[PDB]
RNA sequence: UAUAUUAAUAAUGUUAUGAAUAAUUAUUAAUAAUAAUAAACUAAGUGAACUGAAACAUCUAAGUAACUUAAGGAUAAGAAAUCAACAGAGAUAUUAUGAGUAUUGGUGAGAGAAAAUAAUAAAGGUCUAAUAAGUAUUAUGUGAAAAAAAUGUAAGAAAAUAGGAUAACAAAUUCUAAGACUAAAUACUAUUAAUAAGUAUAGUAAGUACCGUAAGGGAA
RNA sequence: AAUUAAUAUUAAUUGACCCGAAAGCAAACGAUCUAACUAUGAUAAGAUGGAUAAACGAUCGAACAGGUUGAUGUUGCAAUAUCAUCUGAUUAAUUGUGGUUAGUAGUGAAAGACAAAUCUGGUUUGCAGAUAGCUGGUUUUCUAUGAAAUAUAUGUAAGUA
RNA sequence: UUAAAUUAAAUAUAAAUAUAUUUAAGAUGGGAUAAUCUAUAUUAAUAAUUUAUCUUAAA
RNA sequence: AAAAACACCGCACUUUGCAGAAACGAUAAGUUUAAGUAUAAGGUGUGAACUCUGCUCCAUGCUUAAUAUAUAAAUAAAAU
RNA sequence: UAAUCUUAUACUUAAUUCUUAAGUAAUAUAUAAUAUAUAUAUAUAUUAUAUAUUAUAAGAGA
C-alpha cells in the first residue's frame, strides 16, 4: 500500500534541505538567489 | 622534417670539455637544437651565440 | 596572430590607497600581471604555451556530416636550463615555444624579451618566471653597495 | 576567549632566604579583530534540440536558448598594413537610401553585402612604442548560408632599395601588421518631469494561503 | 499618365484567427518511497532430528516477514485493504539509524523491475505560442449573386496546385 | 561518509570542475570514578562473528 | 502473472603476467578490480549428482602463419 | 644514453626567521703532477686546478 512516502526526521530533513546545506554548495547558492530574486518569504528548510 | 633535422644548426661556445660529443673546451660549433637544450646548455657547459658580443 | 583570449580579460580595478572589510593576510611577492589568470583553458596556467588554446571545431567526412572536435595544442613537460637561475626549470610547453625558445637563446631570454606580444603570450607563471629572473639579474649587478 | 595575552609598575596575602618566588586587583604600554551585497545591460568559453526544407542526412533553427567565467557605469569599437578606382575619400558606433541590388545556396529551404549620399554625434585626435618574427607567408585540418579575421599541427621571410591589399601574372593605385590611449551618439537599470482614443481580471495586498521531499508551482 | 497618401483586398516573413499533442534538446531537483552496496546497532517463544554441548541456506512451529487460494471489498476501512487459508521462520533472514550510487540515466537473484501512488527511461524550469496536411471552436442584422465533389500533377489519395 | 577547506609548479581537465593527500566535520557505536556515595580541571617530571555451556571429575 | 522464469552450488570455455585484463572517468589524472597476482581476477554459456556429451569449421567471428597483394596521408629534384 | 617515460624513499660580511656575496673547512666528481705495488696497462697515497653540496635507487628506453 503506497501512499506515506515521506517519512519525516527533522535530521536527514535539515541535513539534506536546510539553509545550511544549500549555502554550502554552488549549486545551493544558485538556488537560495533564484529563491531571493522570485522573493520567496522561506529559502529553505 | 627530415631536411629540418639534417640542416638546422645553432651556435653555441662550449664551456666545457664534452667527450662523447667532441666539442672541447672553448670551441664555438653549430649544433642541433635538441642536443643544445637537453645536454650542452644544462650546468652552464655551453652558451648560445646570437653574435660576436655574446662570445 | 592575434591575442584575442588574452588581452580581453579584465581584472577588477584596484583602489590605490592613500580600510577594505577583507584584507588578505599575505603580501603580494608578485607583480600583478596585466591580463590575470585565465579563466577559460586553465591547462594552460602551469605552464609555457606561447598563447596557444584548445580550439573548438567540426569533424567532417565525406557526407558533410558535422560533429563537435575539440583541437590542442602540443603540449610536452620539459626541464630547461635558466643561467640565470641556475638551475633547470621543469613547465608544460607547447612544442612551438619550446622551438622559440631554441631560437632565442634560453628561457631567462624568452622571459626576458620586451615586446608586448610576448608578455601577452606568457602565463601567470610565465610572468612569475619573468619577474623571478630579472628581479635575480638586478641583484647580481647592483649589490646593495656599491 | 581583546572584562585576551605579554611587559612595566603600584597596594595587597603566602612561602623560602633587606633580596627571591608564585596569586589577585588597579593604572600605563605593546600585540589581531569580522567576503550580507544585487538584477538587467557588456565581453568571453562551451553550445542543443524542437523546428523549416511540406520526408531527411548537406543546409536550417543558431552562434539563438541554455549553462559557465570576467569586468564596467556603461562595455565593445575606434585613428587605416581601410576603402576605392587612376577621379577620389579619409577613425569608430548605427539608423534612411543604396537594396532585397551585387554575392550565394541539396543553385532547394532560403541566406545577402560594400562603395556612395544623408542624418545622430563629440574638441576628435593623440603618442604612451628605443616601431615590433617563431610573426607575415605557405602546406594542411577547422572557421560569421553572402564579404574574413581568426585558429590546432608542422615548415618559415624581407628593410621603406622593404612589406600587405586582388584565383594568377604584368602594370598602376593605395595602406604600413606583428606597440598603444581615447570622451559623444548606444544598452540596461533607478529617479524626476511631461504626454496617454493604456490598465481597476496590466490598479499597488502575496510570492502570502495552499500545493510538492525538493527544484518548483501558485490563489481569492 | 504617372506618382504620392489614405482606405480596401490579396500575397511573403514573423506565434499570424483561437484551443489542443505524443515528443527532442538544455540546465537543474530529488535515493525521508524503492533497489544494491556501505557503517553502525537490534530481533528471531518453544520443541525435534542429525557423526559435536556448540557445525545444518535441517524439521515442526509462534513473534516477525511474506502474499498461495478463496470470499468480501471495487465512489472501499484502504489509489491494493480485511477475513479466512497458505509459505519461510539461524538465515542468500528480518529490521532501526545514518551514508553512497539516478536522468543517456542509477540500482536490478533480470520482471523492461524499481529511481517519492508505477518509468521501453522521473520530475521541474526553459527553448516555447515546438510542430500538427489532424479534431474542435470562430460572437450583430439586412440586402444581391452563388458553386463543387470533374480533369491533370503530386512520397499523392484526410492535403495542395 | 562529507567538505568553492588545505600542498613558478600536488595531479588532471573547454569553463563548471575532477582526483590523492592532509586537515576538519560526521553516530546509528566507544568514553575515568560513585550510598561504607564520587570529583572530570591546571602545572611539573618520565575488546567482543556466531553458539554452547556437555562429558568427565569432585563431593 | 510466484512459475517450468532469475539465482544457485557444480561443469565447461575463454581474456589478463600486474607499468595487466574488465568497468567508470566533456577525458584526463585517477579510482574500483586489490593492500588481491593465473588453484586469482574479468567475461561467456550451461546449471547439483548419477549414464553421458556423436559427426562438422561451409558460413560470421576470433586466432596463427607467412608469402601473395592493393591502397591513404606524409618526401626530396625535375620534366614537360 | 644529462632523449622522453614508470615506481619507491660550518663560519664572516650585507639587504628571531629569510636571502645574497666572499672566503675557509667537510664530501663528491673531473683534469694535471709526484711516490709505490703488479702485469705500455691497473691499483693506492700525496699535491695542484676546476665544478657541485632538486637528490638517490630501481625499471622501460629511442
Ligand atoms: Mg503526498
Ligand atoms: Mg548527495
Ligand atoms: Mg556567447
Ligand atoms: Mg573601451
Ligand atoms: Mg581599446
Ligand atoms: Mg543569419
Ligand atoms: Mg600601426
Ligand atoms: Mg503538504
Ligand atoms: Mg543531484
Ligand atoms: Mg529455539
Ligand atoms: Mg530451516
Ligand atoms: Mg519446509
Ligand atoms: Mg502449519
Ligand atoms: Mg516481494
Ligand atoms: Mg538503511
Ligand atoms: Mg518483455
Ligand atoms: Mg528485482
Ligand atoms: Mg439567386
Ligand atoms: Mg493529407
Ligand atoms: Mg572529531
Ligand atoms: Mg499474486
Ligand atoms: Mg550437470
Ligand atoms: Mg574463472
Ligand atoms: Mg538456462
Amino acid at each position: 500500500s503506497r501512499g506515506n512516502t515521506y517519512q519525516p526526521s527533522t535530521l536527514k530533513r535539515k541535513r539534506t534541505f536546510g539553509f545550511l546545506a544549500r549555502a554550502k554548495s554552488k549549486q545551493g547558492s544558485k538556488i537560495l538567489k533564484r529563491r531571493k530574486l522570485k522573493g520567496r518569504w522561506f529559502l529553505s528548510h | 622534417s627530415a631536411l629540418t633535422k639534417r640542416t638546422h644548426r645553432v651556435k653555441v661556445q662550449v664551456l666545457k670539455d664534452f667527450p662523447r660529443f667532441q666539442l672541447y673546451k672553448g670551441q664555438v660549433a653549430n649544433v642541433k637544437p635538441s642536443l643544445m637544450r637537453n645536454y650542452l646548455h644544462n650546468f652552464n657547459g655551453a652558451k648560445y651565440i646570437l653574435s660576436e658580443e655574446h662570445d | 596572430r592575434q591575442w584575442r583570449l588574452i588581452e580581453t580579460r579584465k581584472i577588477a580595478k584596484q583602489p590605490n590607497y592613500q580600510k577594505p572589510l577583507h584584507m588578505p593576510k599575505e603580501r603580494k611577492k608578485f607583480p600583478d600581471y596585466k591580463y590575470g589568470e585565465s579563466n577559460i583553458f586553465k591547462q594552460s596556467n602551469k605552464g609555457l604555451y606561447g598563447g596557444s588554446f584548445v580550439q573548438f571545431g567540426n569533424n567532417i567526412s565525406e557526407s558533410k556530416a558535422k560533429t563537435r572536435k575539440k583541437w590542442l595544442p602540443n603540449v610536452v613537460k620539459k626541464g630547461l636550463w635558466s643561467e640565470t637561475l641556475n638551475r633547470k626549470i621543469s613547465i608544460k610547453m607547447t612544442a612551438k615555444v619550446l622551438k622559440t625558445i631554441s631560437k632565442e637563446g634560453g628561457i631567462d631570454n624568452y622571459l626576458t624579451k620586451e615586446k608586448s606580444a610576448r608578455i601577452k603570450e606568457l602565463g601567470p607563471t610565465g610572468w612569475k618566471l619573468r619577474y623571478r629572473v630579472l628581479k635575480r639579474k638586478d641583484e647580481i649587478e647592483n649589490p646593495p653597495h656599491k
